[PDB]
RNA sequence: CCGGGCACUCUAACGGGACUGCCCGCGAAAGCGGGAGGAAGGAGGGGACGACGUCUGGUCAGCAUGGCCCUUACGGCCUGGGCGACACACGUGCUACAAUGCCCACUACAAAGCGAUGCCACCCGGCAACGGGGAGCUAAUCGCAAAAAGGUGGGCCCAGUUCGGAUUGGGGUCUGCAACCCGACCCCAUGAAGCCGGAAUCGCUAGUAAUCGCGGAUCAGCCAUGCCGCGGUGAAUACG
């Protein structure tokens, strides 16, 4: 991205709960190209959060994400001296992109043999707060805790 | 019921050769239906650019067969006779069957 | 997988028919 | 329960518990169970002394196995050598047998690799 | 493999058929190991070629299906160190 | 008595027929939800009516081939797109802006020697 | 190649296995088209001059 | 399929079409942003295309060609061998280590190319490779053809396994004068390492990367997982 802003690419909003972030988490669980694999997966998964959970599972991935979404991070600077780790808030859109991806990735951590239990339970815990990828989140702004020292390098 | 098939690596000259045998029959004769164009079919050849070794780096050529259709419904001997004599074909090939 | 020449897979992939991928339309 | 030499497959299923024998598997399995007419989907867990009774004396009786099988397939390999032949030469050495390239990876049968300097 | 074939060059197929019925037998040397070996083949001492020179080889019964060049290896090797 | 238009995406080909009726839509003389049957982007496939409002409006006689199953359905989305357009060409007013008139000029790039699949390159070594 | 070569790949007979295209211009065995009996090097050579009939670069 | 029309799909030639030509903003202009166009914008995407020169770059083994050199041989024909060797070391790749997965059944949707010294429908024999028969096509007119993933249904239940198919034993098929060295393919058996790979390191910015199959050139056959192409599905991410 020498030249541009390098702009976002926009999404198709989703054809049964009708959004965006739904696509956008779908393509996440999409390995090698198939997106049939990839709803049939995650709706399955609602399937899931229904005769088990009583709530409307699209109102769980909205909160799972935005619980699983991190406040600040921590990326590198190059100055006069050393490489450091300088502590700054994520950008909205890169909020959404690591909590998508965490969700994931945790999910297929899971014991549970089946693709769509994973990111159930996974999305479940998510939304309670318990979930393995909110730990990570957690652990992330803890990375930001630490370096409140060179916060003074940020830009 | 007599069909003419034309081939030849030019299509300047393949339709140009087409169209004059639509008048060496519709102005000369009984009707003719006009010239339909048969698919292209393409024999390709992808080599090596030098002599000794650079794999990648090869320049490619196609040699085209072109295909051009007419068919002509009822006989006149003064188309006949157009289509024997009066032939000013050049790179062009030309074919005809009584079925 | 596309390896077992014993299977459906293994004979389309080395482009081959017998028992294990018989040809039938 | 157990068919010829011990080999005692069990839970599972059937058709793939008799895979568990030397000498048998897939083909053979899928073969031996409608010609004892017993359910291949069925668990050797279990099932009829009878259809058992009939299982083990259909197999252990049609075809050689385990022990005198591997006895054989020892014997030829032993005539291949001795008779000095080519084939047997790449047994003595332990090298592989059917063309291919032994310049490069021959591993299954070379061993693991053993380095020297340059 | 072949069947509807059993391929033996006519060379040494000649001269062995012929030390059958002669009542004798000594050393043969073909250059031919394309052929296959047997049954009239063995008692003989048949010289195969590796390439290089002819090598001597006793024909017994269990060396039957076998072509001659299986008995005359091309290669020299003795290992590296 | 009916309404059509043309679509394609990607070398799949649509012919789209719009009679009123129930609703019905036939594609290659199937019922859209067998030959489409278990394929989750199908019903994307008419946007333009939903979006148009007309629902229950217009049955559907459809012809599809070339490309694959997944791109025929955007090419049907261009029928349907045009054809809607016919009747009452005021219907310009929402289509343009959720884009249904555009064709997608998206498409597989070549291959190109020394490359691996036109654009994938084969492993760097250096050494 | 060599005379004896570009020679005794013409003398076909003797177990026509053996028999091999070999290219019309240079005698070279090794990517000989069928279709033109001319080796790769010499198909580049004569399509750029004109003399391959109907036969143009292509691209896409 | 027949009558019938070519309207549409398409086929393949010829033109059209976007030029920052219009509007507002900036601006001295060139341009830059934004707008509405329209199928398409700011060179629409992709080719072909590679300056004076550089690397005393590459190639006397495609060819040509100065000089040197051999002349019953440094030339020429053959049979066989070798280029396929194996303690090891590197590059590029294919197949995987599995449950977004494997198997079986049923059921769909492509493009580009090849073929009447060939491609081979359909019937029969064979578990099968294949072999008998045998029609059609100089080929948008018949054939290669089954596209595969996908879809539906059923099975496997986390196991070095219905994972993975390396190795080896036996049995055959086809080409070819001939498959020991050195072939490809089918079947039965055998089932190895392998449970995501140290330091290190490659590709890819969109119809791309991944992943899935298909054709062709060479060619008797084939060690093709290679190469040159074709379309199916189809992400992520660029603060800077
Ligand atoms: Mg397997
Ligand atoms: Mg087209
Ligand atoms: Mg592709
Ligand atoms: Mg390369
Ligand atoms: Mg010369
Ligand atoms: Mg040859
Ligand atoms: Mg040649
Ligand atoms: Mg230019
Ligand atoms: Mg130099
Ligand atoms: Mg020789
Ligand atoms: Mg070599
Ligand atoms: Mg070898
Ligand atoms: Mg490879
Ligand atoms: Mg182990
Ligand atoms: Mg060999
Ligand atoms: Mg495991
Ligand atoms: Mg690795
Ligand atoms: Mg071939
Ligand atoms: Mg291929
Ligand atoms: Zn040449």
């Amino acid at each position: 991205a020498r030249r541009r802003r390098a702009e976002v690419r926009q999404l198709q909003p989703d054809l049964v709960y009708g959004d965006v972030l739904v696509t956008a988490f779908i393509n996440k669980i999409m390995r090698d190209g198939k997106k049939n694999l990839a709803a049939r997966i995650f709706y399955d998964a609602c399937k899931i959060i229904q005769e088990k959970t009583g709530q409307e599972p699209l109102k769980v991935f909205k909160q799972a994400v935005e619980n699983v979404k991190p406040r600040m991070e921590v990326r590198s600077r190059r100055v006069g001296g050393a490489n450091y780790q300088v502590p700054m808030e994520v950008s909205p859109r890169r909020q959404q992109s690591l909590a998508l991806r965490w969700l994931v990735q945790a999910a297929n951590q899971r014991p549970e043999r089946r693709a769509a239990v994973r990111i159930a339970h996974e999305l479940m815990d998510a939304a309670e707060g318990k979930g393995g990828a909110v730990k990570k989140k957690e652990d992330v702004e803890r990375m930001a805790e630490a370096n409140r020292a060179y916060a003074h390098y940020r830009w | 019921k007599i069909r003419i098939k034309l081939r030849g690596f030019d299509h300047k000259t393949l339709d140009a050769s087409a169209q004059k045998i639509v008048e060496a029959a519709r102005r000369s004769g009984a009707q003719v239906s006009g010239p339909i164009p048969l698919p292209t079919r393409v024999r390709r050849f992808t080599v090596i650019r030098g002599p000794f070794k650079h794999k990648d780096s090869r320049e490619h050529f196609e040699l085209r067969t072109h295909n051009r259709l007419v068919d002509i419904i009822n006989p006149n001997r003064k188309t006949i006779e157009q289509l024997m004599t009066l032939d000013l074909p050049t790179g062009v090939e030309i074919e005809i069957k009584t079925v | 997988g596309k390896g077992d020449r014993r299977t459906r897979r293994g004979k389309i992939w080395r482009g081959t028919y017998g028992k294990y991928r018989p040809r039938k339309k | 329960a157990r068919i010829a030499g011990v080999e005692i497959p069990r839970n599972k299923r059937v058709d793939v518990a008799l895979t568990y024998i030397y000498g048998i598997g897939k083909a053979r399995a899928k073969e031996a169970l409608e010609k004892t007419g017993i359910n291949p989907a069925t668990r050797v867990k279990d099932l009829t002394e009878a259809e058992v009774v009939r299982l083990r004396e259909y197999v252990e009786n049609t075809w050689k196995l385990e022990g005198e099988l591997r006895a054989e397939v020892a014997a030829n390999i032993k005539r291949l050598m001795d008779i000095g032949c080519y084939r047997g030469l790449r047994h003595r050495r332990g090298l592989p047998v059917r063309g291919q390239r032994t310049r490069t990876n021959a591993r299954t049968r070379k061993g693991p690799r053993k380095t020297v300097a340059a | 493999s072949l069947k509807k074939g059993v391929f033996v060059d006519d060379h040494l197929l000649e001269k062995v058929l012929e030390l059958n019925a002669k009542g004798e037998k000594r050393l043969i040397k073909t250059w031919s190991r394309r052929s296959t070996i047997v049954p009239e083949m063995v008692g003989h001492t048949i010289a195969v070629y590796n390439g290089k020179q002819h090598v001597p080889v006793y024909i017994t019964e269990n060396m039957v299906g076998h072509k001659l060049g299986e008995f005359a290896p091309t290669r020299t090797y003795r290992g590296h160190g | 008595e009916q309404y059509y238009g043309t679509g394609r995406r990607k070398e799949a080909v649509a012919r789209v027929f719009l009679r009123p009726g129930n609703g019905k839509v036939t594609v290659n003389g199937q019922d859209f939800n067998e030959y489409f049957q278990g394929l989750v982007r199908a019903v994307a496939a008419l946007e333009p009516l939903r979006a148009v409002d007309a629902l229950g409006h217009f049955d559907a006689y459809i012809t599809v081939r070339g490309g694959g199953k997944s791109g025929q359905i955007d090419a049907i989305k261009l029928g349907i797109a045009r054809a809607l357009v016919q009747y009452n060409p005021d219907y310009r007013a929402k289509l343009k802006p959720l884009g249904f008139l555009t064709r997608d000029a998206r498409v597989v790039e070549r291959k190109k020697y020394g490359k691996h699949k036109a654009r994938r390159a084969p492993q760097y070594s250096k050494r | 190649a060599r005379k004896a070569l570009i020679e005794k790949a013409k003398r076909t007979p003797k177990f026509k296995v053996r028999a091999y295209t070999r290219c019309v211009r240079c005698g070279r065995a090794r990517s000989v088209y069928r279709f033109f009996g001319l080796c790769r090097i010499c198909l580049r050579e004569l399509a750029h001059k004109g003399q391959l009939p109907g036969v143009r670069k292509a691209s896409w």
